[PDB]
């Protein structure tokens, strides 16, 4: 499932603004 | 008759902007009246702290800058905006900055304190929100967005990261490192990966409109409980937001889904927010039928969920933080570039 998919996925903690 | 009285509250916000704008308040506190108690979170740029002042026993949420930190990453006419911007503005759904200083070393900007954490705590938690549940939420930000861009001023970081839950289970807008007073254009290669338009990924010049795209990012993981695009790495992130497709959650109501892909245009001339009725596109729409906007706007409308209270200085409501020592240098770093602040 997509819900399984994201909860496996390195990117479920806090995300952190980009920038150049 | 609705969108005159809009159009009078936001002539009047305005002028009462444009003062402090014009004016910004400076060195309003010492860093001595503050008792340091837990790092709390980590923005875009520094760190948070909960603190206590002395004088009035008001905890407040403390945000330290290493003002040589800024300058490496380029972040010094970022941060002139976020603390000129911050300080001049006033909306229910927006933190209040309550001071801000600066000593040799550092920046400071207290602001009022959240108790109850954010909105990604909350949402990853419970996996994700029912539809009446993230409609209370999005209408929050659709009226706050409405308040900043008739100020001219660009956001750029929409994300449950960024949304304080209060003590009465409202939002409050917590992070303005990339905020900007900008009429027309800018340039600026800035957000979180998951949250940008495909006009920022691909260079391309953008304005107000990459924050009802944003808007829509927020409703869609609010929703499913995970984000519309989502992969591993950055760089395939911004594969699946140019490529044009989407694919929702068969939960998902007929008029979420239409709202959706009305948000997540890649069209800039077929982006709702953006067209000739502005935001009355996304506040008339379907999904919203049931919204009163004035009753958000004022608090009356009953909050899906209210966050525990253990206290005005509790703190299990956010992680735990390596803790850095304040160093105070005894020579002046970066007088010039921020003299202003
Ligand atoms: O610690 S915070 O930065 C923070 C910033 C500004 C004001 C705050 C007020 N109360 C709590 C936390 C606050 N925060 C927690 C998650 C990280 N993103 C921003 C919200």
């Amino acid at each position: 499932t997509t819900y399984a998919d994201f909860i496996a996925s390195g990117r479920t903690g806090r995300r952190n603004a980009i920038h150049d | 008759s609705e969108q005159e009285s809009v159009k009078e509250f936001l002539a009047k916000a305005k002028e009462d902007f444009l003062k402090k704008w014009e004016n910004p308040a400076q060195n309003t506190a010492h860093l001595d009246q503050f008792e340091r108690i837990k790092t709390i979170g980590t923005g875009s740029f520094g760190r948070v702290m909960l603190v206590k002042h002395m004088e009035t026993g008001n905890h407040y949420a403390m945000k330290i800058l290493d003002k040589q930190k800024v300058v490496k990453l380029k972040q010094i006419e970022h941060t002139l905006n976020e603390k000129r911007i911050l300080q001049a503005v006033n909306f229910p759904f927006l933190v209040k900055l309550e001071f801000s200083f600066k000593d040799n070393s550092n920046l400071y900007m207290v602001m009022e304190y959240m108790p109850g954490g954010d909105m990604f705590s909350h949402l990853r938690r419970i996996g994700r929100f029912s539809e009446p549940h993230a409609r209370f939420y999005a209408a929050q930000i659709v009226l706050t967005f409405e308040y900043l861009h008739s100020l001219d001023l660009i956001y750029r970081d929409l994300k449950p990261e960024n949304l304080l839950i209060d003590q009465q289970g409202y939002i409050k807008v917590a992070d303005f490192g990339f905020a900007k007073r900008v009429k027309g254009r800018t340039w600026t290669l800035c957000g979180t990966p998951e949250y940008l338009a495909p006009e920022i990924i691909l260079s391309k010049g953008y304005n107000k409109a990459v924050d009802w795209w944003a808007l829509g990012v927020l409703i869609y993981e609010m929703a499913a409980g995970y984000p519309p695009f989502f992969a591993d790495q950055p760089i395939q992130i911004y594969e699946k937001i140019v490529s044009g497709k989407v694919r929702f959650p068969s939960h998902f109501s007929s008029d979420l889904k239409d709202l959706l892909r009305n948000l997540l245009q890649v069209d800039l001339t077929k982006r709702f927010g953006n067209l000739k009725n502005g935001v009355n596109d996304i506040k008339n729409h379907k999904w919203f039928a049931t919204t009163d906007w004035i009753a958000i706007y004022q608090r009356k409308v009953e909050a899906p969920f209210i966050p525990k209270f253990k206290g005005p200085g509790d703190t299990s409501n956010f992680d735990d933080y390596e803790e850095e020592e304040i160093r105070v240098s005894i020579n002046e770093k970066c007088g010039k570039e921020f003299s202003e602040f």
